[PDB]
RNA sequence: UAGCUAGUAGGUGGGGUAACGGCUCACCUAGGCGACGAUCCCUAGCUGGUCUGAGAGGAUGACCAGCCACACUGGAACUGAGACACGGUCCAGACUCCUACGGGAGGCAGCAGUGGGGAAUAUUGCACAAUGGGCGCAAGCCUGAUGCAGCCAUGCCGCGUGUAUGAAGAAGGCCUUCGGGUUGUAAAGUACUUUCAGCGGGGAGGAAGGGAGUAAAGUUAAUACCUUUGCUCAUUGACGUUACCCGCAGAAGAAGCACCGGCUAACUCCGUGCCAGCAGCCGCGGUAAUACGGAGGGUGCAAGCGUUAAUCGGAAUUACUGGG
């Protein structure tokens, strides 16, 4: 299920910062980014259309931590909704529970947030959910139970939440660790860089 | 002989009965005339637990349908003055 | 065009024959596997390819290409037959399954071991 | 086959004479009236019809005849005996 | 004693099942080497004509006439405790043999190999199965 | 496969069917089907549906459900409202078994299980606790249907096999222009945690009913009997050492499979040398192999991964949409 391997080599492979190794520390520059994905990083590829589509797909997948079959299921759930497919797909990727826990600042990295969800700590609407594939409904409230509240691992990782953009579509209390979910995010609000059009052109065939 | 009985739908360890008018010689999930209402035994307190249209049931009582014990208990659940 | 011709004689779809006559769509077949010898291929190859004439259990006489490096076949040792043409031996339309029945696996293989039936390197 | 409910077999044996024997005597009375049809005597035909009518209605009563076979017998036999008379 | 070499090699499955049925018994314990041929019939007695007559049944049709092949001393069954028999499997991976009941004794060709096995120190929660 | 049909086509009358009916008999005429495929051969249970496909279409219809047909083979009738009958009868045939040899018993295309076939498919398990069916006023009885339990990664889904930190950028392997790089925050070390397994304790829900007693209203001459409704008591679980919750201990028990010339994601070194060999197509190997084998590294999926077999799409290469 999980990758559980070189989460720093993937950002070198894609070139952009995938935020897998975020941590308490800032931008590292400790792995020679953009110039060494591996042994043959000095090579310049031909980089065709299917190439940039597959690199965009793997980039979005290793940002959001979703496997291939599960992301194909998310695309099937994106093509059936209203509006357009590309906005719906990123709304479904944001509607994952671990991504909401990550945007709240409850954990430094995304895998740490997934481990915090999994080990009976994250509770939404009074009902504890361990699997990160929970589709977050609008107008919910996420928090941490009292038996797992502030054993320091939420605490210092919350300080990283003071350095992030702190987006509009969700609000954290930061006094009792009780988040509040709100309306669905606009396309022009989430990270401003990733391309849904290559994902649509890949999964259209 | 016609009867009003449950049909036992659902999954394993997840029962969901279908109160339905059918002949006694037909199968439990077999051929039926028409369906009327439903019952869920695991329907602890939420927005809906049991729908039961008493008009068609009274019509089949006017035809001669033998009501089983669970359907009679559902009739005593859907009480005229309660 | 000329739709009345299709009214009289409808457009009959061609029923293309299968590349492997494997008796009503089965994955594998089990044969007697006689006649173990080497076959020199067609013009731009110039090699010596091992082959075996496999009398199947349904009566058909097929000839399957012996894969792998080394084998223990001598007119016997019932094996398993899989489909697929070889494109190097005209007349051969099948392959031998290694790791299957009596033909044992290929000695000292590490890479590509699910094909050719070799186990994981134990040491 | 060995069965606890084999009693329905031999009891049907107990049926296959007796009821059929009644059926037997029923049709012979019917055939007797056909003898009158081969005789030409309308008085003997009426006497035979009056002899066969209550017994064939009794055979229609006891579940052997579905009172439409015997009704057909009464109908066409009445038609024959008043066509002859 | 000797072997199984499977005359009339069609339908090995009657002996790949039906002799494993006899392998649980006190007289017969079938030994499977890795090379998938030359399966050893275990006998504690001498007269293996019992199994040869037993090979002529409803689910037994293969003959396997005997000859002389030398495998010597009894295959002393031993299954050591965890984290330690793994490297014992790794160092001589061509010198193992499956048994009746999924066991691995060592392999018994001579007394000197059993002395090397005792020199190898296999600390074991020992069960004889015999 | 171009002619087929003689109860054949229709009519009158008799009989027969729960019922129209050449369904069946006596008489009369020569009709009836057919190129908008009659008769003959092969194949096939049909359908709602499944898979694929934008749609139109194509294959399939295994599991759920309706109908039909069958119960070792063929034929026949009786009982019964309903059978021309799975666990009913008789006759004829084939195959096992008993015989005291005069004669009889049997039909797993039921649940289990076995021989053989095949590449391929399970346990000779628990109980009527719940539903339904049969009988009984009822209590109660049967139920291999069912509710489950055991096995199989057969398919889908989820979780874990640790997390954070950690440079001497250690040892070993591989490459080298022998400067160094790669494996590699990977491993060792340190600090926490134990999801899931192991053990020890609580513990729902699937449970409605039914039995005894009491009270009230009907019924009746009757405060007696019986029906119905409150109400009191003892209760009804195969699953079940249940789901779920708490506690103990220790990272402790838990990661493989394919690919690396292009299609299509990923590179070198060594060993042969048109030999061994790979391959789904272009194809490689003839002493400097990014294609064979081994080592290292990377990529992809993940308790699954590759190969084989089948259907559809791509294939507008069956063109009705949509070709010449």
């Amino acid at each position: 299920a999980r990758y559980l391997g070189p989460k720093l080599k993937l950002s070198r492979r894609e070139g952009t910062d995938l935020f897998l190794k975020s941590g308490v520390r800032a931008i590292d520059t400790k792995c020679k980014i953009e110039q060494a994905p591996g042994q043959h990083g000095a090579r310049k590829p031909r980089l065709s259309d299917y190439g940039v589509q597959l690199r965009e797909k793997q980039k979005v997948r290793r940002i959001y931590g979703v496997l291939e079959r599960q992301f194909r299921n998310y695309y099937k759930e994106a093509a059936r909704l209203k509006g357009n497919t590309g906005e719906n797909l990123l709304a479904l990727l944001e509607g994952r529970l671990d991504n909401v826990v990550y945007r709240m600042g409850f954990g430094a990295t995304r895998a740490e947030a997934r481990q915090l969800v999994s080990h009976k700590a994250i509770m939404v609407n009074g009902r504890v959910v361990n699997i990160a594939s929970y589709q977050v409904s609008p107008n919910d409230v996420v928090s941490i139970r009292e038996k797992a509240k502030k054993q320091s691992r939420v605490k210092a990782a919350l300080e990283l939440a003071e350095q992030r953009e702190k987006p509009t579509w969700l609000e954290v209390d930061a006094g009792k660790m009780e988040g509040t979910f709100k309306r669905k995010p606009e396309r022009s609000d989430l990270s401003a860089d990733i391309n849904e059009h290559l994902i649509v052109e890949l999964y259209s065939k | 002989m016609v009867t009003i009985r449950l049909a036992r739908h659902g999954a394993k360890k997840r029962p969901f009965y279908q109160v339905v008018v059918a002949d006694s010689r037909n199968a439990r999930n077999g051929r039926f005339i028409e369906r009327v209402g439903f019952f869920n035994p695991i329907a602890s307190e939420k927005e809906e637990g049991t729908r039961l249209d008493l008009d068609r049931i009274a019509h089949w009582v006017g035809q001669g349908a033998t009501i089983s014990d669970r359907v009679a208990a559902l009739i005593k659940e859907v009480n005229k003055a309660a | 065009a000329t739709v009345n011709q299709l009214v009289r004689k409808p457009r009959a779809r061609k029923v293309a024959k299968s590349n492997v006559p494997a008796l009503e769509a089965c994955p594998q077949k089990r044969g007697v596997c006689t006649r173990v010898y080497t076959t020199t291929p067609k013009k731009p190859n110039s090699a010596l390819r091992k082959v075996c004439r496999v009398r199947l259990t349904n009566g058909f006489e097929v000839t399957s290409y012996i894969g792998g490096e080394g084998h223990n076949l001598q007119e016997h040792s019932v094996i398993l037959i899989r489909g697929g043409r070889v494109k190097d031996l005209p007349g051969v339309r099948y392959h031998t399954v290694r790791g299957a029945l009596d033909c044992s696996g290929v000695k000292d293989r590490k890479q590509a071991r699910s094909k050719y039936g070799v186990k994981r390197p134990k040491a | 086959n060995i069965k606890s409910a084999k009693k329905r077999a031999i009891q049907s044996e107990k049926a296959r004479k007796h009821n059929a024997s009644r059926r037997s005597m029923m049709r012979t009375f019917i055939k007797k009236v056909y003898a009158a049809i081969e005789a030409g005597d309308k008085a003997a035909a009426q006497k035979a019809f009056n002899e066969m009518q209550p017994i064939v209605d009794r055979q229609a009563a006891k579940g052997l005849i579905h009172k439409n076979k015997a009704a057909r017998h009464k109908a066409n036999l009445t038609a024959q005996i008043n066509k002859l008379a | 004693f000797r072997r199984i070499r499977l005359k009339d090699p069609l339908k090995q499955k009657q002996l790949l099942k039906g002799l494993v049925q006899l392998s649980e018994e006190g007289a017969v314990q079938v030994f499977r080497p890795i090379s998938n041929n030359d399966l050893i019939v275990g006998a504690v007695g001498v007269l293996q004509f019992d199994v040869v007559v037993a090979r002529l049944k409803s689910e037994y049709n293969v003959e396997a006439v005997y000859e002389s092949v030398n495998v010597a001393t009894a295959r002393w069954v031993e299954c050591a405790d965890a984290k330690k028999f793994e490297e014992f499997k790794r160092k001589n991976e061509s010198q193992l043999a499956l048994d009746g009941g999924d066991n691995l004794a060592y392999i018994a060709t001579s007394m000197v190999n059993l002395r090397l096995a005792q020199e190898r120190y296999p600390d074991v929660q020992f069960h004889q199965t015999r």
